[PDB]
C-alpha cells in the first residue's frame, strides 16, 4: 500500500548531468532498500544502482543512487550523460516483503532540437452519433521529446474514464507522435457543454476543446 | 552444523524492549533462503554490511537481539536516533553494522481488552550507552522531595506498559524486531554461509 | 555465464491457463531465489513472485489466488501457472535471478529475455471508418479520418490515393476495451482549399482485404 511514484519523464544533453526522482507515499523509504532498474527498449531490465547506492559489477561509477529522508525519496544520478543511457528507469522497494515497483521514467538524451507538441481536437462525427457512438479524438504530433502526459476534461472536471492513449512513436522526420481517445455515450457527449484534452510535454501544457 | 535462526524468527515468545533478549550465535552453517514470516517484513534494512554478500561472507560470531516494540517506534531502531526506546530501552552505536528486521505482530501479540506483559522504560537518568540493558525497578525521582520507594507525586515507577487492542492504529501495534550484529573481531570465523 | 529462458503458450483465450517454463544454463538453484516480472505492453513493471531452492514461494498479493510457482531441481527449470486469464494478464513475462537473505531479494543480477503472452478473443474484423471533418475557417485547417475497431494490425493510411503528401500524420493505434484496434490519420490542408478541392482518404486492412475510400467535408 506503499506506493513510489517517479516522473513520467526527465531530459538532458550529453555529457550534463541528470537525476530521477522517486518519491514514497504511505510509508518511509528508508525502511527497505532501493533497487534502480535501465530498461533499453526491447530488453530486458538490468541493475544499475541496488541496496541504495551499490553498483552491481560492470556498471560505471557515473551511476550514483542516494535516500533523502527528508522528503522520502531516493534519487538515481547519471552523470557525464551518454547517449547509451537513453532509457526507462524503474525504482523498486518493498511492502512488507512484496516487491513494488515505480511508474518509469523515460530518459531521453537531447539529440535533436526540442519542439513542442501540435495538438488537435476533433469532436465525434455526425455519422457516429447515428450509429449510437461517440468518440472524442486528441492527435499530437511533432514533439521532441518523445514523452507525454494527457488528461481528458468533461466540464472542467478530471474524466479518466473512457480514456485510452498510446505510446509515443517516432515518425519519419524523427520526431514524435501519440494519439488519445476518450470513449463516450452519444448521451454524455450532448449533456455537457464542452470537453477538453490536455496535453503535458516537458513542463508547458496545451489544452483544446470542443462543444456540440 | 545449522545456524539456529528459526528460534529467533519463529519463536513463541519475545522479549519486552527493556529486558531485550539476546542470542549468540557460533559455529554453524547459516541457512538465509528460509521465508520466515513469508518474508512479511515491515522493516529490512542492513548498516555496514551487504545483505546481497552475506551468503559468501564468514563471521567470528553473530548476536541476534530480540524484542517488542510499538510500530511507530521502529524507526528508533537505526544509528544515531533519539527517543524513548533509543535512549532508555535499546541504543544502536553509530557504527553499527549488522541488520534491523521488524514485522507486525499484532496477530500474536494483541489481545481484546490488551495484552500488557510487554514494558517499556519511560524513565532514565541518562541516556543508555550503546548495547547496555537496564533491568532496573527503582521508583524515579522526578521531583526535589526524596522517593523511598514509594510511588505517587513526582515519583515514578519507570517501566510502563503498552496497551495492545487489535483494533488499534498501525503505529500502536505490537511489533517484532529482530536486530542481528555481524562481529569480526580478529578470531577465527565460526558461521559462514554455504 | 549464467543464462535464462522462458517460453509457452502466446495466444490465449480469456479464462484459459498460462504455462510458462523457465531453464537455466550454466548454474543451479542454489543460494537464488527465482522471480517472475511481467510487463503489460507500454506500461510497468509487476513481480508475480519467487521461489527457493526448497520450494518455498511468497506471491504478490495482486495475483496469490490465481498464481503458482513450481520448481524442478532435477531438469533445472522452473515454471508459471497463472489460472482463469484475462485480458488484463497480456504482456511481456520474464524469469529473473535474485541475491538476498530470509527472503528479500536485494539484487535481481540475471534476467531472461522474456517472452509474449496475448490474451485475445478477437477475430479478423475489418475497419469501419468515420470522417474528421474542420471546424470553422490559423489558416491550415486540419482534417482527417478516423479508422476504428479492426483485427488485427495493421491499417495502412493514404490521402487522395498518394497524390496528398504534405500534412498527412498517420498516428499509431490503440488497443480498446473490445479487443479491437482504432487508428487515426490527418492532414492539414490550407484553408482556401476547402471548397475547391476534395479530399478523400484511402484505408487498407490487407488482412481482412477490407479497402474503404471516404471524403472528408467540412460542416
Ligand atoms: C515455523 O517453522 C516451520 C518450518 O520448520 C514453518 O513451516 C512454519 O511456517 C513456521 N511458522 C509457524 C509454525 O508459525
Amino acid at each position: 500500500n506503499f506506493m513510489l511514484t517517479q516522473p513520467h519523464s526527465v531530459s538532458e544533453s550529453p555529457g550534463k548531468t541528470v537525476t530521477i526522482s522517486c518519491t514514497g507515499s504511505s510509508g518511509s523509504i528508508a525502511s527497505n532498500y532501493v533497487q534502480w532498474y535501465q530498461q533499453r527498449p526491447g530488453s530486458a531490465p538490468t541493475t544499475v544502482i541496488y541496496e541504495d547506492n551499490q553498483r552491481p559489477s560492470g556498471v560505471p561509477d557515473r551511476f550514483s543512487g542516494s535516500i533523502d529522508s527528508s522528503s522520502n525519496s531516493a534519487s538515481l544520478t547519471i552523470s557525464g550523460l551518454r547517449t547509451e543511457d537513453e532509457a526507462d528507469y524503474y525504482c523498486q522497494s518493498y511492502d512488507s516483503g512484496i516487491w513494488v515497483f515505480g511508474g518509469g521514467t523515460k530518459l531521453t538524451v537531447l539529440g535533436q532540437p526540442k519542439a513542442a507538441p501540435s495538438v488537435t481536437l476533433f469532436p465525434p462525427s455526425s455519422e457516429e452519433l447515428q450509429a449510437n457512438k461517440a468518440t472524442l479524438v486528441c492527435l499530437i504530433s511533432d514533439f521532441y521529446p518523445g514523452a507525454v502526459t494527457v488528461a481528458w476534461k468533461a466540464d472542467s472536471s478530471p474524466v479518466k474514464a473512457g480514456v485510452e492513449t498510446t505510446t509515443p512513436s517516432k515518425q519519419s522526420n524523427n520526431k514524435y507522435a501519440a494519439s488519445s481517445y476518450l470513449s463516450l455515450t452519444p448521451e454524455q457527449w450532448k449533456s455537457h457543454r464542452s470537453y477538453s484534452c490536455q496535453v503535458t510535454h516537458e513542463g508547458s501544457t496545451v489544452e483544446k476543446t470542443v462543444a456540440p | 552444523n545449522l545456524c539456529p535462526f528459526g528460534e529467533v524468527f519463529n519463536a513463541t515468545r519475545f522479549a519486552s524492549v527493556y529486558a531485550w533478549n539476546r542470542k549468540r550465535i557460533s559455529n554453524c552453517v547459516a541457512d538465509y533462503s528460509v521465508l520466515y514470516n513469508s518474508a512479511s517484513f515491515s522493516t529490512f534494512k542492513c548498516y555496514g554490511v551487504s545483505p546481497t554478500k552475506l551468503n559468501d561472507l564468514c563471521f567470528t560470531n553473530v548476536y541476534a537481539d530480540s524484542f517488542v516494540i510499538r510500530g511507530d517506534e521502529v524507526r528508533q531502531i537505526a544509528p544515531g536516533q533519539t527517543g524513548k526506546i533509543a535512549d532508555y530501552n535499546y541504543k544502536l552505536p553509530d557504527d553499527f553494522t549488522g541488520c534491523v528486521i521488524a514485522w507486525n505482530s499484532n496477530n500474536l501479540d494483541s489481545k481484546v481488552g490488551g495484552n500488557y506483559n510487554y514494558l517499556y522504560r519511560l524513565f532514565r537518568k541518562s541516556n543508555l550507552k550503546p548495547f547496555e540493558r537496564d533491568i532496573s525497578t527503582e521508583i524515579y525521582q522526578a521531583g526535589s522531595t526524596p522517593c523511598n520507594g514509594v510511588e505517587g507525586f513526582n515519583c515514578y515507577f519507570p517501566l510502563q506498559s503498552y496497551g495492545f487492542q487489535p483494533t488499534n492504529g498501525v503505529g500502536y501495534q505490537p511489533y517484532r524486531v529482530v536486530v542481528l550484529s555481524f562481529e569480526l573481531l580478529h578470531a577465527p570465523a565460526t558461521v559462514c554461509g554455504p | 555465464q549464467v543464462q535464462l529462458v522462458e517460453w509457452g503458450a502466446g495466444l490465449l483465450k480469456p479464462s484459459e491457463t498460462l504455462s510458462l517454463t523457465c531453464a537455466v544454463y550454466g548454474g543451479s538453484f542454489s543460494g537464488y531465489y527465482w522471480s517472475w516480472i511481467r510487463q503489460p505492453p507500454g506500461k510497468g513493471l509487476e513481480w508475480i513472485g519467487l521461489i527457493n531452492h526448497s520450494g518455498s514461494t511468497n506471491y504478490n498479493p495482486s495475483l496469490k489466488s490465481r498464481v503458482t510457482i513450481s520448481l524442478d531441481t532435477s531438469k533445472n527449470q522452473f515454471s508459471l501457472k497463472l489460472t482463469s486469464v484475462t485480458a488484463a494478464d497480456t504482456a511481456v513475462y520474464y524469469c529473473a535471478r535474485g541475491l538476498g537473505i530470509f527472503g528479500v531479494v536485494t539484487l535481481s543480477d540475471v534476467w531472461g529475455q522474456g517472452t509474449t503472452v496475448t490474451v485475445s478473443s478477437a477475430s479478423t474484423k475489418g475497419p469501419s471508418v468515420f470522417p474528421l471533418a474542420p471546424s470553422s475557417k490559423g489558416g491550415t485547417a486540419a482534417l482527417g479520418c478516423l479508422v476504428k475497431d479492426y483485427f488485427p494490425e495493421p491499417v495502412t493510411v493514404s490521402w487522395n490515393s498518394g497524390a496528398l503528401t504534405s500534412g498527412v500524420h498517420t498516428f499509431p493505434a490503440v488497443l480498446q476495451s473490445s479487443g479491437l484496434y482504432s487508428l487515426s490519420s490527418v492532414v492539414t490542408v490550407p484553408s482556401s482549399s476547402l471548397g475547391t478541392q476534395t479530399y478523400i482518404c484511402n484505408v487498407n486492412h490487407k488482412p481482412s482485404n477490407t479497402k474503404v475510400d471516404k471524403k472528408v467535408e467540412p460542416k
